[PDB]
């Protein structure tokens, strides 16, 4: 088993309620509701919400925004990024789109705790299961833990379409 | 010399449809070596090269006839006589009789499975042509310039994997790049590069789509992680050289054809193919 990994795991209430914060953050910044930390030995190294109106451009994701900001802890810390994202737990709102499942397994992370499906785009089972899937040249399969206040987290979703247009 | 050929859905790909076409009986079956040099010179039908253009036909009896494929049907099929359809003096139409209307397949059967299904409607070979010869300049210096691109990257020590994204409507480059990927920054691949270049350049109130309308040339075919960044950003058309072994349009998936993801675009693959079967593939 990782080591920070379980240590990580361990405090994953008080990870998904800041998880959620940042998800209430991005909703009353008109942008998509979904919100996520980064963990590496029970530390937060990257949080992140959606950026995409915000900065006109589509890829910035909430788990893109955190892949970066970890990459920057890496830098800072001049270790180097194998040895970190390959014992970080990420806690997101939101089954991984079919892009950020795939950015993951590049980055080669272990584990994912996400809430609710992700019934327009999710690569994590809903559309495409990139997670789990045999790409032999991208990167490492991780495993998932589906659910966690996926009512409260779809309650944010459903409260963001109905909102777009009625 | 290289070919653009299409990929297409999972499900389109495999499926014989057809178009309506005026055919035209020979009566006179001496004048069947001259009608087919006038008439296929008229309407060369370049966009269907796999159509046999002459279908025998048997009778109960043996009597054996043919009908001589004549053109595509426009939009509003009705019937049309042989003046309408066949010019003069550019065809001396004498031999035909009136015109009727014939199911014949749109596209050349891959498998032998599609062969005899397409047969049945138009004869076809077994074992098409897209674009203009202007546009195929167009592609022709756009991959030379992603391929430039791609080696500039291999020279360096980086993935040699280039991509330029074009504005269709004026054949401009609006982006250039190639892989930037490090130990410190791996997701830098060349498709994700050329869209943060984009996206930077564009004023106070423009979409979050940034790339609409683009076209995109890419050496080898993206990764899925590339594929999907294309469909949140809504790219229009993508090039791509030699497919890549984890391909998201059209090795592995299609994600540009589906219909679960809020946007779909068309994908041709081959586009100045030899040169890029050695550069490196995605990821
Ligand atoms: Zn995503
Ligand atoms: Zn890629």
């Amino acid at each position: 088993p990782d080591g920070p990994c379980v240590v990580s795991v361990q405090e994953t209430e008080k990870w998904m309620e800041e998880a959620m914060r940042m998800a209430k953050e991005a909703l009353e910044n008109i942008e998509v509701p979904v919100g996520c930390l980064m963990v590496y030995n029970n530390e937060v190294v990257g949080k992140g919400r959606n950026e995409v109106n915000q900065t006109k451009n589509a890829t910035r994701h909430a788990e893109m925004v955190a892949i970066d900001q970890v990459l920057d802890w890496c830098h800072q810390h001049g270790q180097s990024p194998s040895t970190v994202f390959e014992h970080t737990v990420l806690y997101v709102t939101v089954e991984p789109c079919i892009m950020c499942a795939a950015a993951l397994r590049l980055m080669k992370i272990p584990l994912v705790v996400y809430g609710c499906q992700n019934e327009r785009f999710g690569g994590c089972g809903s559309v495409l299961n990139i997670a789990s899937a045999d790409l032999p040249n991208t990167g490492r399969p991780f495993q998932c833990i589906p659910g966690y206040r996926a009512e409260e987290a779809v309650e944010l979703l459903k409260t963001f379409y109905k909102q777009e247009n009625p | 010399q290289w070919q653009a050929l299409p990929v297409l859905s999972e499900q389109q790909s495999g499926a014989v449809e057809l178009i309506l076409a005026y055919a035209a009986p020979v009566l006179d079956k001496r004048q069947t070596s001259r009608l087919l040099r006038e008439v296929s010179a008229v309407y060369p039908l370049p966009a269907q090269p796999h159509l046999k253009r002459v279908r025998p036909s048997r009778s109960a009896g043996g009597a054996q006839s043919s009908d001589l494929l004549l053109c595509l049907a426009g939009p509003s099929a009705g019937p049309r006589s042989l003046a309408e359809l066949l010019p003069r003096p550019a065809v001396d139409p004498r031999g035909l009789g009136t015109p009727f209307l014939v199911p014949v397949p749109a596209r050349p059967p891959l498998t032998r499975s599609q062969f005899e299904e397409a047969r049945a409607h138009w004869p076809t070979s077994f074992h098409g042509q897209l674009f203009s010869t202007q546009e195929r300049a167009a592609m022709q210096t756009h991959m030379e310039r992603a391929v430039c691109a791609a080696q500039r990257a291999a020279a360096q020590g980086l993935r040699a994997v280039g991509a330029v994204v074009v504005d269709p409507a004026s054949d401009r480059v609006l982006a250039t790049g190639h892989d930037c990927s490090s130990v410190a920054s791996p997701l830098l691949h060349a498709v994700m590069v050329c869209i943060d270049l984009v996206a930077q350049g564009q004023g106070e109130d423009s979409l979050p789509y940034v790339c609409t309308g683009y076209d995109l040339y890419v050496t080898r075919e993206p990764c899925v992680m590339c594929a999907m960044a294309l469909v949140h950003a809504r790219i229009q058309r993508v090039f791509y050289g030699a497919p890549s072994p984890d391909g998201a349009l059209g090795t592995l998936f299609r994600v540009h054809a589906r219909p679960d993801l809020n946007h779909r675009f068309q994908v041709f693959r081959g586009i100045l193919e030899d040169q890029c079967r050695q550069l490196d593939p995605d990821p």
